[PDB]
DNA sequence: AGACGGCTGGCACGACTTTTGCAATCGCAGCCCT
DNA sequence: AGGGCTGATCGTGCAAAAGTCGTGCCAGCCGTCT
């Protein structure tokens, strides 16, 4: 970096003008996420530093009060790109600090509080083929089915645990039923809308 | 101006001073830092134009 | 929001990536062991309340 | 009596050895090693703050920076100067490393230079000092002339310092050929150029302490307490305990148990360095409470052998898990081996130590002429006339360890 | 205007500490090797 | 049909080589008054 336009770099603005707000996919939610912190320790008294992947840690959620880092290698705001071995943060403004929020992933699915809540209950709409059943389905304690015309149940057809266990063991390995989501809505990732809205 | 984010203060203090007289609109600073949240980012159709 | 300067007391900023990295990280190794499917279920339960 | 038949233990190595050496370490050592171990097992248990502004530390300095007028190269290498300053308010990292850690050959010696020079004075004056001295050039300069004597102040502090640094005002008034007692008003001065100007917001430096117990002297017999919230806490997972005894799979049950004891291992393993560090603590508190109370100069010989003795101590699993105990005191945070004073000798049965013998070192120093320091020779005569009969040699030794200027070279004109 | 003198720290030896590097053969009996 | 052979369990020290302090000891040096 030559220097010569990273301040000039760092000023800048859109004109945000005919800004949208709609959902989204994972991709750009774990493109947003950067870091990986462990430990929910606040701060320590003991040596009065930032926690190690731990609340306000280092290595995480953008740069260092200073350029210089936690740890203590590559202290300059002269250096830009290289990243110091002892901990891997991003040394450059402290601004960019407050601009780095993260993801978190815990691999597995429960409950929106978004549908059935609100003044309106999107729930049937939000749940789709659950129909304000993926509050239920977000137990994984259904395991309901998922296909199988073999079996005389329906692809998005319930299948409680207790449901689930039975066709298990009486259609054998013919009645196919899964759980998270447990009771519908895995049927409902599993469905077509366009049925739905004709039949509507 | 009138309020609490000094981040442009410093701009402002600098045009004042050069008798600039100038401010740009860039984002409520905050809602530049709503979009920070955005469901941390979850919402940005943000069709920026 | 340190009021005496002992304590810090953060006024209802906690973190839960803890307990993002505690059950990720839980999850992916006991995924290697075939995990008991009412473990996998109570940390799927929590994980995403 | 004699030797017929009759007589009949043993203990454990590798394991058990492990977690034994486990707890020699220090306690945010256990804890880190903890909080690691528990990432494995499944069967145990208003945006922001600022400070003072305007005013607003180093990054007051960064943002005078950001408030004057300078291209992106000056404010990054201000920036650079601002963030690479220590505690003491000086350029913590100097241009070259700036330089090395940027790469940018567009950013030269000259450059960078040029910025720190715009960034020298500006909040407050002589930040960034860059190994103060032309700091106090800078403020000696900027500072009017119309003040007596400058002349005189400033050609001492252009390459008089090492003659002041011995407070030799002979060799000083001789080489710098300045009229005696005359050069007085410029050192004074100089003396009152505010140092550390940086420091006097970088010095905002943190204190630091997680003493290991606390000693709250209770009405005497200094009742030291052990940091049970420092004391981290072992919790099994009572829901996989609860779990495995009904898993018709042998292998999750054997893995379980596994688990429970390599868990149960761990705990009773930090649970014992907690109780020995307990009983030690006490006998050594025993022991130093006479360095608790009237301090390291009454700081008796301290030894583990003896406190192991004295207090039935671990004779061996004490001298490997003794590392890193700290404790807070009337007399303040102290480690360890820091409670163990060395031995001295003493005559009438009396006896003596190291840690009493540099706080008398530090007093009889301090009990000397300001123009002329205790001799080593002096101090052996101080310590033996308080019975410690430390002698020249370890008497030299230990004001070397004591780091002070001894009387040949600690001396001053009056 | 060179020696005194204590500094003052380099150098020394032992004397107290100290850290790591160290787990088994059980126990039968069935299974594998011969 | 007979031998090998297997480890499921078997857990608060020490010892050992090393290091490191205490105290001494020693060698040059500078302030100075000769």
């Amino acid at each position: 970096k030559d220097l010569l336009k990273f301040l000039k770099a760092q000023t800048k603005t859109e004109e945000f003008d005919a800004i949208k707000i709609a959902l989204a996919s994972p991709d750009m939610i774990r493109s947003w996420s950067f870091g990986e912190v462990k430990k929910p320790e606040t701060i320590n008294y003991r040596t009065f530093k930032p926690e190690r992947d731990g609340l306000f840690c280092a290595r995480i959620f953008g740069p260092v009060k200073d350029y210089e880092c936690l740890c203590g290698k590559y202290k300059r705001l002269k250096h830009r790109g290289v990243i110091c071995e002892k901990c891997g943060v991003e040394v450059t403004q402290t601004k960019v600090r407050r601009e780095r929020m993260g993801h978190i992933e815990l691999a597995s699915p429960t409950a929106h509080i978004w549908f059935l809540k609100s003044l309106p209950s999107r729930i049937g709409l939000l749940l789709d083929m659950p129909l304000r059943d993926i509050e239920r389905v977000l137990y994984f304690e259904s395991y309901v089915v998922i296909e199988g015309g073999m079996t005389n149940l329906e692809r998005q057809q319930i299948l409680t645990e207790e449901q689930y266990l039975d066709a298990l063991e009486e259609f054998g390995d013919e009645f196919d039923a899964k759980m998270g989501a447990e009771a519908i809505q895995a049927l409902l990732k599993s469905m077509d809308l366009e049925q739905e809205c004709e039949q509507l | 101006v009138k309020s609490d984010d000094v981040n442009g203060r410093t701009k402002m203090y600098k045009n004042i001073v050069d008798g600039n007289h100038q401010m740009e609109p860039g984002m409520p600073e905050s809602f530049n830092v709503l979009l920070k949240e955005i469901r941390s980012l979850g919402i940005n159709i943000e069709l920026e134009d | 929001v340190p009021l005496d300067g002992g304590r810090f007391a953060t006024s209802d900023l906690n973190d839960l990536y803890r307990r993002v990295i505690n059950r990720n990280n839980r999850l992916k190794r006991l995924l290697d062991l075939a995990a008991p499917d009412i473990i996998v279920r109570n940390e799927k339960r929590m994980l995403q309340e | 009596m004699k030797q017929g038949l009759q007589l009949r233990s043993l203990a454990m190595t590798p394991q058990l050895q492990q977690a034994i050496r486990l707890l020699q370490l220090s306690t945010l050592e256990l804890q880190q090693e903890l909080q690691q171990a528990l990432e494995s097992n499944p069967l145990l248990e208003l945006p922001v703050y600022q400070g003072e502004t305007t005013q607003t530390l180093q990054d007051y300095l960064m943002w005078q920076v950001e408030l004057t007028p300078f291209t992106d190269t000056d404010r990054a290498i201000a920036t650079s100067i601002v963030d690479a300053v220590d505690d003491t308010g000086y350029l913590t990292i100097q241009i070259e490393d700036i330089v090395d850690s940027i790469g940018d050959d567009e950013i030269g010696l000259e450059e960078v230079e040029a910025v720190l020079k715009r960034i020298q004075r500006f909040d407050p004056v002589g930040v960034a000092a860059k190994d103060l001295r032309d700091c106090l050039l800078i403020q000696l300069s900027q500072f009017a002339k119309e003040t007596p004597w400058l002349e005189e102040a400033r050609l001492i502090i252009s390459d008089h310092l090492d003659l002041l640094a011995n407070h030799d005002f002979r060799t000083l008034m001789r080489v710098t050929r300045l009229k005696e007692e005359v050069l007085k008003e410029a050192v004074n001065l100089i003396q009152s150029l505010d140092p550390r100007p940086g420091q006097s917001i970088q010095t905002s430096e943190p204190e630091y302490v997680i003493p290991d117990v606390l000693v709250r002297k209770v009405s005497g017999r200094w009742t030291v307490e052990l940091n049970a919230d420092s004391i981290p806490r072992l919790k099994i997972n009572q829901q996989y305990a609860a779990m495995g005894n009904s898993a018709r799979n042998d292998a999750d049950g054997q893995f379980i148990r596994s688990n429970l004891q390599e868990a149960r291992w761990l705990i009773k393993s930090l649970e014992s360095r907690n109780d020995t560090l307990l009983r030690v603590s006490r006998c050594i508190v025993e022991q130093q409470q006479a360095f608790f109370e009237q301090g390291e100069e009454y700081m008796k010989p301290m030894v583990l052998a003896d406190i192991a003795q004295a207090v039935e101590m671990h004779e061996s699993t004490i001298s490997r898990v003794t590392t890193q105990k700290y404790l807070h005191s009337p007399r303040g945070i102290f480690e360890l081996k820091y409670f163990f004073s060395s031995h001295v000798n003493t005559e009438g049965g009396g006896e003596a130590s190291s840690t009493a013998i540099r706080a008398l070192v530090k007093k009889l120093i301090a009990a000397e002429n300001p123009a002329k320091p205790l001799s080593d020779s002096k101090l052996t005569s101080m310590l033996s006339e308080q019975g410690i009969m430390v002698a020249r040699r370890t008497v030299a030794k230990y004001r070397e360890s004591l780091s002070i200027p001894p009387s040949n070279q600690r001396k001053q004109l009056v």
